[PDB]
RNA sequence: UUAUUAAAAACACAGCACUGUGCAAACACGAAAGUGGACGUAUACGGUGUGACGCCUGCCCGGUGCCGGAAGGUUAAUUG
RNA sequence: CAAGCUUGAGUCUCGUAGAGGGGGGUAGAAUUCCAGGUGUAGCGGUGAAAUGCGUAGAGAUCUGGAGGAAUACCGGUGGCGAAGGCGGCCCCCUGGACGAAGACUGACGCUCAGGUGCGAAAGCGUGGGGAGCAAACAGGAUUAGAUACCCUGGUAGUCCACGCCGUAAACGAUGUCGACUUGGAGGUUGUGCCCUUGAGGCGUGGCUUCCGGAGCUAACGCGUUAAGUCGACCGCCUGGGGA
């Protein structure tokens, strides 16, 4: 069971669908005997460059330990979900439960 | 320990136009320079950093 | 190389600052480098020669 | 390569001890396991020559170990080639 | 697989045939067969209206479900079957309620795969959805041009259509001909692309192989007499005229599409 | 294949190319209805030329045709 | 021949660095093209020109879209790979190298005719794709001529999948393996020690760049990564042409 770091941006108009998305994703991750190391809702952030003629995207960060099947399903969900304008899954060497700088700033 | 989410630190190693500064200017090790380049590219993908000064 | 002419500065100093910024950005050297194709062997030989002459 | 658990299992079932990781039987068994595992990878990646070079290195190393074992003690050689399913 | 026959005969030298070991070796599903009598290219006046048609092997018509209007109910593929009436292969599917139907077999489908139609179906090859529920950029086949009419585009072997844009009640499609066409979003399409893509690699090899498919020989117009064809006769091989159809219409270049009714749907003609 | 003076190097052919055709398809037979094409859907269908395979297929868009262009010139019924 | 031994050669434990390979996805900058807005007489190109595009509205600028290819900065006599080669980011599969402390097998090794495999670019076959570049080709120039250099276009090709080809100044013009022989300055990657003072100092490995001592060499130069002193095996040479 490998560790992953999931970051996905949501359409700014879909900010209230973000709690439901997070709920579904944690449900899918823990249903498959997986853990969630870190979950951070960064909220809306000004984009450094326009993405799909948009500015001010909604950022979410996840650190999960899950098998590859659920991660493939999550990537497919991100690809087919039209609200998620951009996402990126990355492997990590170990579990990360330290607050990221985005929320460490406060 | 270079993190692509540490934009405050990454902005010190990019010019005013968004380009990565060479290791000869900042005098950082080659290993941590490679880590910084990877982190800056990832942060550019996540739209946390600009690719150029235009967009 | 964006230059915003700040208040209480003449035009000439703003133009000289713009030139200094555009030369530190190296845009002219790059656009002169990219106008013709340089074979990989040619660029490798040129880089090797420059690294050799950078020894004095 | 092989996981730690699979390697430990092979060393235990093919070795004279849990620490006898250098025996000819253990080495040949580990090489055979790695070759059989790689077989499935190369069924899907027929254009991976760089990894097939390491595969052929493993094959030749197992061949040399089997030759040394057959020249040393043929009884253990036969037991090994029957327990592993070799001889073409 | 694509296999070349060994030249044990002059007629077998160039034959290249397509073999598919997963096709059903047996009789087709009887409750889905119909009589398909040949025509020889004759219309109800008994006149030849389409030349070079005649003979060939007797064929039974398979009732293929092009509408795919059995929504919500999952189905499993029993087997892939050969169909003599089309270039593609067909799959016999079994719905959960016990109904069996014939569908065009998409690429990658095999016995045991599960498909489903409807607005709630998953996005995977074999599923059928209204095109407004299909992501832009995806590759589909068996496309309708009127809602509920049945698939009419991209039905041949290996063909497909990609949705390039969606706006309002219409979507824009890039057909296999390279033409951009507008189709209203309520039309349905099946995900993936039609299987049997290597159908175009086959080589018939001999003249008789085309006769089995009901294709009669084509006589060149220049080989006839002036009374028979505009390309006429001449002492020896003479042409000296612009190429035309047997009825005098200029071929090799002259556009013949004249349909002002459907021009509003053609975004850009093929090229 | 010229029933009944010509069986061939002629026709066909698999293959190749060009071109038309988005489906109420082009096209064909039909004053029309309709039918064939096809219960097919561009890996499909029609037309044209060439004629397995091998190595290949150079130059010319002035003429004729076809395709595209739409500014300008010219120009029908109509209008008066 | 028999029995040993661990130092050569391998196996296991834990980590480290890497454009090593194969598959899929995605991102931004730019070129080109399509549609539209503004706008008007030039643009492009050159030593100078002309061919070419442009009053049918070009070039410039702004907006939207399509498509393909390559990945600026990082970037570096830097890194990985047997060689050819490998450069955005992410995921999946995967080979090798190195280091620390141990345990294990116990010569299992080196080289290798024939044999097999990999092998830049160009080229070939089938099916796609085709923005840029560009053999052939066309036109404009230059010229005594110009089948060239220069300019305007432009097909194959370059790109993808699968096969073939098996050649390069495929070079370090330096076969592989092992041992020994003064040094200096660096680079890169592990590891150990010490109020760790510090981005510290001192050791110890791997790879790597430059200079240089003895020695060697016809000389140039090589010089612990030898072209020095040796050992094992292989390939190759016997005047220039013909070839």
């Amino acid at each position: 069971m490998r560790h992953y770091e999931i970051v996905f941006m949501v359409h700014p108009d879909q900010s209230e669908q973000v709690p439901g998305m997070i709920e579904r994703y944690t449900a899918a991750i823990t249903g498959a005997e997986g853990k969630i190391h870190r979950l951070e809702d960064w909220g809306r952030r000004q984009l450094a460059y326009p993405i799909n003629k948009l500015h001010k995207a909604h950022y979410v960060l996840m650190n999960v330990e899950a098998p590859q099947e659920v991660i493939d399903e999550l990537e497919t969900t991100f690809r087919f979900n039209d609200a998620v304008i951009r996402s990126m899954v990355m492997r990590t060497k170990h579990a990360v439960t330290e607050a990221s700088p985005m929320v460490k700033a406060k | 320990e270079i993190d692509y989410k540490d934009i405050a630190t990454l902005k010190n190693y990019i010019t005013e136009s968004g380009k990565i500064v060479p290791s000869r200017i900042t005098g950082t090790r080659a290993k941590y320079q490679r880590q910084l380049a990877r982190a800056i590219k990832r942060a550019r993908y996540l739209s946390l950093l600009p690719y150029t000064d235009r967009h | 190389p964006v230059i915003k002419v700040r208040e209480n500065e003449p035009f000439d100093v703003a133009l000289r600052r713009f030139k200094r910024s555009c030369e530190k950005a190296g845009v002219l050297a790059e656009v002169r480098r990219r106008e013709f194709y340089e074979k990989p062997t040619t660029e490798r030989k040129r880089a090797k020669a420059s690294a050799v002459k950078r020894h004095a | 390569s092989l996981s730690t658990e699979a390697t430990a299992k092979i060393v235990s079932e093919f070795g004279r001890d849990a620490n006898d990781t250098g025996s000819t039987e253990v080495q040949v068994a580990l090489l055979t396991a790695q070759i059989n595992h790689l077989q499935g990878h190369f069924a899907e990646h027929k254009k991976d020559h760089h990894s097939r070079r390491g595969l052929l290195r493993m094959v030749s190393q197992r061949r040399k170990l089997l030759d040394y074992l057959k020249r040393k003690d043929v009884a253990r050689y036969t037991q090994l080639i029957e327990r592993l399913g070799l001889r073409r | 697989a694509v296999v070349k026959c060994k030249p044990t005969s002059p007629g077998r030298r160039h034959v290249v045939k397509v073999v598919n070991p997963e096709l059903h070796k047996g009789k087709p599903f009887a409750p889905l067969l119909e009589k398909n009598s040949k025509s020889g290219g004759r219309n109800n006046n008994g006149r030849i209206t389409t030349r070079h048609i005649g003979g060939g092997h007797k064929q039974a018509y398979r009732i293929v479900d092009f509408k795919r209007n059995k929504d919500g109910i999952p189905a499993v593929v029993e087997r892939l079957e050969y169909d003599p009436n089309r270039s593609a292969n067909i799959a016999l599917v079994l719905y959960k309620d016990g109904e069996r139907r014939y569908i065009l077999a998409p690429k990658g489908l095999k016995a045991g795969d599960q498909i489903q139609s409807g607005v709630d179906a998953a996005i995977k090859p074999g599923n059928t959805l209204p095109m407004r529920n299909i992501p832009v950029g995806s590759t589909v086949h068996n496309v309708e041009m009127k809602p509920g009419k049945g698939g009419q585009l991209a039905r041949s072997a290996g063909t497909y259509v990609q949705i390039v844009a969606r706006d309002g009640a219409y979507v824009t499609l890039r057909l296999r001909s390279g033409e951009m066409r507008k189709v209203e979003a309520d039309c349905r399409a099946t995900l993936g692309e039609v299987g049997n893509a290597e159908h175009m690699l086959r080589v018939l090899g001999k003249a008789g192989a085309a006769r089995w498919r009901g294709v009669r020989p084509t006589v060149r117009g220049t080989a006839m007499n002036p009374v028979d064809h505009p390309h006429g006769g001449g002492e020896g091989r003479n042409f000296g005229k612009h190429p035309v159809t047997p009825w005098g219409v200029q071929t090799k270049g002259k556009k013949t599409r004249s349909n002002k009714r459907t021009d509003k749907f053609i975004v850009r003609r093929r090229s």
